[PDB]
């Protein structure tokens, strides 16, 4: 696939933004549980994912599901400063917060806003998270790394078409990927509280960690 | 468990 | 710091490198050696951090925050680096080299992840000049989103990394591809640190310094 | 206070 084709494939594969119906945690779990179903079908449409073995596809999803949920949350909350848009009907401020996770997500959202993160870049990062989060845990790894290299070329391709010099391209690429480290951090800490205070699908997701 | 069912079809 | 060239940036980092320390078994002794080793390494890490270009420019409050958030990451990437030329084994110290089987004393999940990272560094043929760059990035990045200057220094190290890759004869495609591959590994290092930290707070005689690092988390 | 605040300026 070309760089243009990579983006078009990812953009059209985007999951919908779902709505929501101890008080707060009931809603979020219900929301995440419905989102997980869409994430799975989204994962299949991510170029190169279904080429992997069924065993590997689940390991990747089991390790990255919360990261993918969180970066999605951070993304839709971009143009809503100081608040987290869990759903179009569920916009929460910091005060309504576990608040340590909220502050990190807000920081990431404000980080995306400062960087003017484009949707085309977002679907790349999200797909990168899916393929990367479980890869370090042989011919299949060569493939995953080949797809990752393809997504890297795609990211660079996007930045070059936006009039960025090759220095700014290389800087922005780094800036985007360094954020994935924070997203991993937020996920592990989120996972750490999720396992503390404990639907069907999400149980296999939580027990994986 | 569940996951290898949903993704299989 | 931002005034430094790429060659000068590398030279500063290479020269600021901490030494490879030595150490003085069961689940009690083994955690004892590592704790003793880590506590001595931390003292050198603090002095290394001070010598990291752009680090002393930060507030003394921020310097503490970055080190408190990244200390285990920095310890781990160092370990991974020293274990690079020792496949399937972890070189904690020249006199302390452990296999995976000797990891199940206490920690076996952590060992395989680190081994995976080490073989990943070797398969990528990670250069020392690249290593000192990644390590400094970990220091400046891991706590920056949990507080403007830092992002500029980070950009400087990015320029520095590319410079190394460009001077090694890699095409502009392989440069940004290799750049991406290196930074994605930092995601796993962060993961290992988080998994390690919850395990450290589970078991915790730690020193004052190593204890104060843990409550930060 | 914290140990770390001494090592970093001394
Ligand atoms: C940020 C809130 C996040 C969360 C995670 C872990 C925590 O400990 C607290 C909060 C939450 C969520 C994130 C993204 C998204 O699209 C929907 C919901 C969530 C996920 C799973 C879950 O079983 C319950 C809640
Ligand atoms: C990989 C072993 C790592 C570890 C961390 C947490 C675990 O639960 C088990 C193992 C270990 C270490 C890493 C790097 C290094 O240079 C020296 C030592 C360590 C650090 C601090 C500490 O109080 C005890 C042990």
């Amino acid at each position: 696939l070309t760089a243009d084709q990579m983006v078009s494939a990812l953009l059209d594969a985007e999951p919908p933004i779902l709505y929501s119906e101890a008080s707060m945690m009931g809603l979020l779990t219900n929301l995440a549980d419905r989102e997980l179903v869409h994430m799975i079908n989204w994962a299949k449409r991510v170029p190169g994912f279904v080429d992997l073995t069924l065993h590997d596809q689940v390991h990747l999803l089991e390790c990255a599901w919360l990261e993918i949920l969180m970066i999605g949350l951070v993304w839709r909350s971009m143009e809503h400063p100081g608040k987290l848009l869990f759903a179009p009907n569920l916009l929460l401020d910091r005060n309504q917060g576990m608040v340590e996770i909220f502050d990190m997500l807000l920081a990431t959202s404000s980080r995306f806003r400062m960087m003017n993160l484009q949707g085309e870049e977002f679907v790349c990062l999200k797909s990168i998270i899916l393929l990367n989060s479980g890869v370090y845990t042989l011919e299949e790894k060569d493939h995953i790394h080949r797809v990752l290299d393809k997504i890297t070329d795609t990211l660079i391709h996007l930045m070059a078409k936006a009039g960025l010099t090759l220095q700014q391209q290389h800087q922005r690429l780094a800036q985007l990927l360094l954020i994935l480290s924070h997203i991993r951090h937020m996920s592990n800490k989120g996972m750490e509280h999720l396992y503390s205070m404990k639907s069907d699908l999400l149980l296999e997701m939580l027990d994986a960690h | 468990k569940i996951l290898h069912r949903l993704l299989q079809d």
